[PDB]
């Protein structure tokens, strides 16, 4: 019962930003660790009113951690490291990866050796990156392979479909979620124009990165809920990676929270489980659900959760090899982020997330047979076959996802 | 701390441009151009330290002005003041003339030893090198020259470390050199075997940008280099400015964004607002004729584009989806997907409030190099004007070399 959370890359220090921000409030704290239901989950034991977030912060070039150091953190286990990551995911692994993974390994292994009893890692990183993204797939490889007996959860933002933010973020998202896929057993998918829509549809004006990564801290928040909020029905992490992966690699996980308020249940379940509401634009027409899990929690009442059996026999569309009544992981909260009676999430296993994949694969398509971009990529150590043999898994796994509809 | 950058400025075009980038820099941060010192009360604006130093102390730009004539060093010192090291300026006194092989073989071999040291000086106050920005014109003489040499030697010697070129072409409406070709096309070699990548400006381009788009009857070279330097802090604010809705984007960031092959790294640039100090902004930046170079490159096919917003952003998903709409009729690369490099500053120049750059890798630019080639076969079919280029220590078969690596470099683009 014990989270250690992995920072990696500037997209994951914001979505870590903003899920302190939410979480410390949500255990009657403010940003900067002071006191205004065991929360000892994601917190070590520092100071009284500073119950100090054990998270690192490890990023090539540094730059927004600065403005994150302005909320404090535990600067010691924190790096500002010398920059250069790019976006080369060859450049966070080997070429600068290889000179910081020592410290930041020792920095993690000091921290989980003073742990009284650890459940797994939650990392939150954006594949498409150059610095979370190989960065993050280095210490995957070196935390799986530290620890196989613990569950290391990514919360990754898969790169934009509409619009990209980087030229070479196909091959940095293959190639770290091949690294995803041999290194952690359980990782939920974000998607940034969901993002920007559902914000859209939540406020009256325009949004930015802040909201994106508050709703996904929301996400965050209520995957642990239930593992932090003792209620009845609890969840676990490990519970999380045995009904919520059936197969021994197929642990991508898309996530809805809401509502985005006094408002009725049967809206409130009705509207978690909607086709437009998840943070992953994922395919959900000829996609169908693997393992939902719905973690309602706040003023949640047990007759109204299992009786909007309407959005599930009506709505929700499952796979051939759940029963009909099944395919929920229910979970009761007592404890909702604040504006909320009554909240709920669903993380869901399903197939039209192969579909995030393959939109990668069909960038990776058009590169690899092109020589696009591998030449910053074999000057840096990582070759083509490498490349090549990982796109070869990620197909394997959005294949396998195509068969488990 | 931040990764650094040295702007390097070769010739005059070089150095004059390379006076008014760090006076509108240094005035974007805050700090006073013609003295070097900060202005007090006030912290500098950004991440200082990947252009700058403080050299105790004062915000010193970290520059490197070499010229072989006194002429263009000591007319950036008077415009300048005392921003500049005099330690980091050299100069000469016969200068090269529109003489690639002087800058090449001859005074640029008894000017790169102090160049060089004073390099090394500079990179070893830096913490994590991963740029050098070569300011300078390849169709004058010095530029050319020593560019050449100071690429090939900092090739020689690091290589580590990324190269951003940032030349200045010879205008298609008028030569300001005759050896223009020459000069070139031998700093093109080098530029395609060294620098890592290479900006293009172009002076007709930026005059038609600034007469009718600036409402200036006749604006002269100062507006000129105002444009480039818009271009340049546009481009370099994502180097500059750090935080979190920003993305902070190194030389080697953009490199690897902009620059997918080898010897496929040269690049526009284009700036909007194109009005006197959104959809229509968005297509300002996209026009035929918003890019730094006197060319069309709207026939041509954008490889990559960094298009580096900065300033207020009131409309996220909405321009997000409106550059999405506009990349829908743009030509891209096929084999290049996410040619799109959408980074965002905060920060907006002092200029405008809301401010867009465009620093793209087009194919189109190779034919403009391709005119180029054009007069450099009017001034090789009858021997011309190299009489002096063989004097000075070069050879007519390193010159066909030299040709025939420009004719690969144009045929590598196409
Ligand atoms: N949905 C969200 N996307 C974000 C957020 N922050 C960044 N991003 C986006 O994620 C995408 C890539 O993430 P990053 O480049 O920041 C990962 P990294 O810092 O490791 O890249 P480098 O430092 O350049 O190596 C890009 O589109 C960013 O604009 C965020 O808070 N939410
Ligand atoms: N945008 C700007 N372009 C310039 C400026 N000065 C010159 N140029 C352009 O540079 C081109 C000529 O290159 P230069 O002679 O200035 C370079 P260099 O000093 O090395 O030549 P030599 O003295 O013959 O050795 C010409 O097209 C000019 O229009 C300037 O201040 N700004």
């Amino acid at each position: 019962r014990e989270i250690l959370s992995i920072h990696v890359g500037q997209c994951g220090n914001q979505i870590a930003d903003s899920f302190w921000r939410l979480a410390l409030r949500e255990h009657g704290l403010t940003e900067a660790g002071t006191l205004k239901s065991n929360m000892e989950v994601f917190f070590h034991k520092v100071r009284d009113g500073k119950y100090v977030p054990r998270a690192v912060l490890v990023d090539l070039e540094p730059g927004v951690i600065a403005r994150i150091e302005g909320q404090l953190f535990d600067e010691s286990s924190i790096v500002r490291k010398i920059p250069g990551a790019a976006n080369n995911w060859a450049r966070g692994y080997n070429v600068e990866g290889e000179k910081v993974i020592d410290q930041i390994m020792n920095v993690i292994d000091s921290a989980v050796e003073k742990t009284k009893g650890l459940q797994g890692f939650l990392m939150t990183h954006s594949i498409g990156g150059g610095s979370g993204s190989g960065l993050g797939s280095l210490i995957l490889e070196r935390l799986r392979q530290a620890y196989p007996k613990k569950r290391i959860f990514t919360f990754s933002v898969v790169p934009s479909p509409l619009i990209s933010d980087s030229a070479v973020e196909p091959y940095n998202a293959i190639l770290t979620l091949q690294r995803i896929l041999d290194n952690a057993d359980g990782a939920v998918l974000l998607d940034n124009e969901a993002l920007f829509r559902i914000a859209k549809a939540k406020l009256n004006r325009s949004p930015n990165y802040m909201d994106l990564n508050n709703i996904i801290a929301l996400i965050v928040s209520s995957v642990t809920a239930s593992l932090r909020f003792p209620g009845k029905l609890n969840t676990d992490l490990s519970e999380f990676v045995t009904n919520l992966v059936p197969f021994p690699g197929n642990h991508f996980l898309t996530a809805s929270f809401a509502p985005m308020v006094r408002t009725n249940f049967p809206d409130l379940a009705r509207e978690t489980f909607a086709q437009d509401n998840f943070t992953a634009a994922i395919d959900w027409q000829q996609g169908v659900y693997l393992a939902a899990s719905a973690l309602f929690r706040g003023d949640v009442k047990a007759k109204d959760v299992d009786e909007n059996m309407a959005t599930i026999r009506k709505s929700l569309n499952y796979a051939s090899y759940m029963p009909a009544s099944g395919g929920l992981k229910l979970g009761y909260a007592e404890t909702a982020p604040e504006g909320f009676a009554s909240s709920g999430l669903a993380l869901v296993n399903h197939t039209g997330i192969a579909a995030v994949f393959e939109r990668l694969i069909a960038q990776f398509d058009i590169m690899f047979d092109n020589h696009a971009y591998t030449h910053w990529y074999e000057n840096a150590g990582v070759s083509r076959d490498m490349m090549a043999k990982a796109r070869n898994q990620i197909a394997t796994l959005a294949q396998s996802y195509r068969d488990a509809s | 701390k931040v990764n650094n950058t040295i702007v390097v400025s070769i010739g005059q075009a070089g150095n004059q441009i390379a006076a008014s980038f760090w006076k509108t820099v240094c005035l974007e941060h805050g700090i006073d151009p013609l003295t070097g010192q900060t202005a007090p009360g006030v912290a500098p604006r950004g991440n200082w330290s990947s252009f700058f130093s403080k050299l105790g102390g004062s915000y010193v730009p970290r520059a490197i002005m070499v010229d072989l004539e006194p002429s263009v060093i000591d007319n950036v010192k008077a415009t300048s003041g005392s921003l500049f090291n005099p330690a980091n300026l050299i100069s000469r006194t016969e200068g090269a003339g529109g003489n690639f092989a002087v800058g090449y073989l001859g005074a640029g071999r008894e000017v790169l030893p102090e160049v060089m040291s004073r390099l090394d000086y500079e990179i070893d106050k830096c913490d994590n090198v991963g740029g050098i920005i070569v300011l300078h014109a390849i169709g004058g003489g010095t530029g050319s020259g020593f560019g050449a040499l100071l690429i090939e030697s900092l090739k020689e010697k690091y290589g580590e470390i990324p190269v951003l070129s940032c030349a200045v072409l010879p205008s298609p409406q008028v030569s300001s050199v005759v050896t223009e070709p020459y000069n070139t096309v031998f700093a093109l070699n080098t530029l395609r075997r060294s620098a890592d990548a290479c900006l293009i400006f172009d002076n007709e381009a930026l005059f038609d940008l600034a007469h009718r788009k600036w409402n200036i009857e006749s604006p002269t070279v100062d507006d000129l280099n105002l444009l480039i330097t818009e271009a340049l802090a546009g481009i370099t604010a994502s180097m500059r400015f750090s935080g979190f809705l920003t993305v902070e984007i190194s030389l080697r960031e953009l490199l690897t964004n902009l620059v997918p092959q080898p010897s496929l790294h040269f690049l526009m640039c284009a700036f909007a607002p194109l009005t006197p100090p959104i959809e229509e902004m968005i297509k300002s930046l996209f026009d035929n004729g918003s890019v730094f170079a006197a060319c069309s490159p709207m026939e041509g096919r954008f490889l990559s584009t960094a298009v580096l917003y900065r300033g207020i952003m009131e409309d996220k998903p909405l321009a997000d989806a409106a550059l999405a709409a506009m990349r829908e009729k743009l030509p891209l690369t096929y084999w290049i997907p996410t040619a799109f490099k959408i980074g965002y500053v905060e920060q907006p120049g002092i200029s405008h409030r809301k401010s867009m750059v465009l620093l793209a890798n087009n194919t189109e630019i190779a034919r403009v190099l391709d005119r180029i080639c054009h007069n450099f076969d009017k001034l090789w079919q009858r021997k011309a004007f190299a009489n002096w280029y063989l004097n000075e220590g070069m050879s007519e078969e390193q010159i066909n070399v030299l040709r025939a690596s420009a004719q690969e470099l144009v045929q590598s683009y196409q």
